[PDB]
């Protein structure tokens, strides 16, 4: 609607719809988005800069995207669970790209927790610590017979 | 529908990617009334398959399109080659398509054609020599320069989206290339290899990244070591035999 | 090595006495045959700065009579040559304009004026009644001053005038010196490729005039043996071993000869002392000298990577033992060249054990089969 009825745009619902398809990686809700929203309105602050927040998630990049996540930023106070939604996708990343992984380095690609709260997504999970967090004929021989043949003949 | 196509590729001109997709899913239709009404119809349809594909996240399905609208190389590497009936002018904007398409069709498969493409243009061919040489410098320099031909309204295309996406794409491709196959690697090795890539800490993020994507499979990686370890065999084997004999079959029939 | 042989083996004035000047400079400002030399020889043309260098200290005593002399010859072949020039410049002739132009630039050259020496020589230019003889013998000139004021550009250019120009004659060495010219711009200016292409590439059979004929041999031989890079196995075979012309200047430094023979056959510790042995002479050599470290350095990274690529797991204290050269020495030098990239030597100095890598392998086989597959269906397909 907003595409079509230009003068319509709302910047806030905008940055909402964008940062909860975000909530919803490894989904392709975010790359969606993007192709309903024209390059002008990509530009504008702040679509700009949550378009670039979300690169730093799809691109894996996690200790750069809380680094550059301006915690106290307005628009994420009334999303309920923004951050721990990440979290999510970030363990689901984990879950796919790690056998074992250091205590100390998971808590920070989760946003910097206290051991406390890094104990409550290794549990969510199912993660253990261990040395460190515990994460995780016929046939064929008559085929040679035919291409045998296949190729003496 | 000539006139969904025609509609579908306005709204795509000036409208939103998913409504023109819904309407290539209900657009298609028999062959044959479009081969006896005209030529060049059913090269317009394939042309709007192949930009649908494009769209979509595969090309694939635009590779076939496309192929048909204009001849393409073939699985196996043999010349597919397309009828010359279609009028000149629609012939001509089918070459466009087929220019078009080496974008859909370097992604596809392989390698190096441009035999049916003319020889003197360096604007397809220094691009997949910048392919091959595996360094983005030359294939960001090859952007900058024909800056003009990505253009080609400007609203439509303000950012160049597309062509930024698929370079990213290609330049991951090369380090999936070595494709491990090492049980265990020297860690100075990789960075070397990694250093070239343009980010210094990509490697240590860099290598880890390729992992996710799974594309290149790294073992050992984040270890305190710090150096990477990297039934089905026979039916390998009774593949490549099934392709040999498939080989002689059509030497035979020959 | 005997300065008298060398001195007397380079036909070229600047060799003569600028290498005689480098070689003194170049390593001990004590020795007396760098400075007695070159003051004798300065003492027998016109250029009363070097003279005048050679009459500071490090150089022969000066002398009230020579400068004089010198100096009067000169303030009177300059009037002489200036009206003459005037003169000619009012009988409306191209070839006497031309000649004068060349002759200030003569007087210039001797006089040791160097930048109008170059003016005036190439002041010839639109007098030149052809492009092939009055503008390449320019060109040669231009390359003359050019390579004695140390831009190599400017050679590089005149080069390519020259033998961009559209007269070009078979028989005629002036190949021969235009690529020794080129070879030693390229020379001047990883390993450039360019320089051993030149020199290998002819022998007129005549004098350099540019080139020492053991300089080409030594040039040749270490540019080419350098270039890991860009060499072929012809590079090293075809444009090197096999090239039987190139043998004539070989044979000339067989030091040289010997060092190639070594490498190509593999004995890298035979090669590296005749090396080290000549590296003290080598860095006499006047156009030499700034690239010795490179070339010797990118020698032995080659060998390294000879060795390092024929075995998977090395014993490198065993290596540093065995290797003739310390072993200690040896890790160093490995060390330095592996982070240039040079090498993907796998290596621990401590351990003493070096490792180079070059289902996941059988899946390797499977995927090169199904390669050379997808190709034969191609062929059939054009087949069709």
């Amino acid at each position: 609607l907003y595409q079509f009825n230009p003068a319509f745009f709302q910047t806030t619902v905008t940055a909402q719809i964008l940062l909860k398809a975000l909530t919803n990686l490894p989904h392709t809700d975010f790359t969606l988005c993007k192709c309903m929203i024209d390059q002008a309105h990509q530009e504008e602050r702040p679509i700009r800069q949550i378009l670039y927040l979300g690169d730093l998630l799809e691109t894996c990049h996690f200790q750069a995207f809380w680094q550059a996540l301006d915690e106290n930023m307005d628009l994420l106070e009334g999303i309920t669970g923004f951050e721990d939604s990440v979290r999510k996708f970030i363990c689901h990343v984990v879950g796919i790209t790690y056998q074992h992984i250091d205590r100390w380095l998971l808590a920070e690609m989760l946003g910097d927790l206290s051991d406390s709260q890094l104990k409550v997504w290794m549990s969510k999970y199912g993660w253990s610590a261990d040395e460190q967090i515990f994460i995780c004929x016929x046939x064929x021989x008559x085929x040679x017979x035919x291409x045998x043949x296949x190729x003496x003949x | 529908y000539f006139s969904l196509v025609g509609l579908l590729r306005l709204h795509s001109l000036l409208g939103d990617y998913y409504q023109a997709i819904k309407v290539l899913e209900n657009i298609e239709l028999n062959k044959k009334s479009m081969y006896s009404r005209v030529p060049e119809c059913q090269v317009t349809t394939y042309y709007y398959v192949g930009f649908a594909y494009l769209m979509m996240r595969r090309y694939q399905d635009a590779i076939r399109v496309f192929a048909n609208i204009l001849l393409y190389i073939q699985r196996t590497k043999s010349m597919f080659q397309r009828t010359t009936y279609k009028y000149e002018m629609i012939n001509k904007q089918n070459e466009q398509m087929h220019a078009l398409l080496a974008i859909a069709l370097t992604m596809y498969p392989m390698r190096i054609d441009e035999s049916i493409h003319l020889q003197l243009r360096e604007k397809y061919g220094d691009k997949m020599l910048r392919m091959q040489k595996g360094d983005p410098q030359v294939y960001e320099e090859l952007f900058s320069y024909s800056c003009p031909k990505f253009l080609s309204e400007p609203f439509l295309q303000q950012l160049k989206v597309f062509s930024d996406e698929v370079q990213q794409q290609a330049q991951l491709s090369t380090i999936r290339s070595f494709l491990k196959l090492y049980t265990t690697m020297p860690v100075a090795k990789l960075a070397g290899f990694l250093d070239l890539t343009e980010q210094e800490f990509r490697i240590q993020l860099l290598v880890f990244k390729h992992k996710m994507k799974n594309l290149v499979w790294t073992s050992g990686i984040s270890a305190l070591d710090g150096e990477f370890q990297s039934x089905x065999x026979x039916x390998x084997x009774x593949x490549x035999x099934x392709x040999x004999x498939x080989x002689x079959x059509x030497x035979x029939x020959x | 090595y005997d300065l008298t042989t060398r001195i007397a083996h380079f036909l070229d004035r600047h060799l003569v006495f600028p290498l005689l000047e480098f070689l003194s400079v170049k390593e001990i400002y004590n020795e007396k045959e760098l400075l007695q030399g070159k003051l004798d020889l300065l003492s027998d043309t016109n250029m009363v700065d070097f003279a005048m260098d050679v009459y500071k200290n490090l150089y022969s005593d000066d002398i009230p009579h020579a400068l004089r002399e010198k100096r009067t010859t000169v303030v009177a072949q300059l009037k002489q040559l200036q009206a003459e020039t005037e003169p000619i410049v009012k009988h409306g002739f191209r070839q006497e304009y031309l000649d004068t132009l060349y002759r200030y630039a003569k007087f210039q050259y001797e006089c040791g004026n160097y930048s109008g020496a170059a003016e005036y020589l190439y002041f010839f230019r639109v007098l030149v009644p052809a492009t092939d003889r009055n503008a390449l013998s320019s060109l040669w000139g231009k390359l003359a001053s050019e390579i004695l004021m140390q831009n190599w550009d400017a050679a590089m250019e005149d080069l390519t005038r020259l033998k961009e120009t559209i007269d070009n004659n078979s028989v005629s060495s002036p190949l021969q010196s235009l690529q020794q010219r080129t070879w030693l711009i390229h020379w001047s200016l990883k390993g450039r490729d360019n320089i051993i292409d030149l020199f290998l590439y002819q022998p007129q059979y005549l004098n350099a005039i540019q080139t020492m004929c053991p300089h080409i041999l030594r040039y040749l031989t270490t540019a080419v043996i350098t270039n890991k890079d860009v060499r072929k196995r012809r590079q090293v075979l075809k444009d090197l071993v096999k090239v039987i012309q190139q043998e004539s200047y070989t044979y000339k430094d067989p030091i040289t000869e010997f060092v190639e023979c070594l490498y190509v056959n593999f004995d890298f510790d035979g090669a590296q002392k005749k090396l080290r042995e000549c590296e003290s002479v080598l860095v006499n050599d006047f156009f030499l000298v700034a690239c010795l470290e490179d070339f010797i350095e990118n020698a032995r990274l080659f060998i390294f990577e000879t060795f390092c690529r024929i075995h998977q797991c090395i014993s490198i204290n065993m290596l540093a033992d065995k290797l003739n050269m310390t072993p200690e020495e040896a890790e160093r030098w490995i060390v330095n060249l592996i982070r240039n990239a040079r090498l993907d030597a796998k290596i621990d100095s401590k351990l003493g054990h070096v490792v180079m890598g070059n289902x996941x392998x059988x899946x390797x086989x499977x995927x090169x089969x199904x390669x050379x597959x997808x190709x034969x269906x191609x062929x059939x397909x054009x087949x069709x």
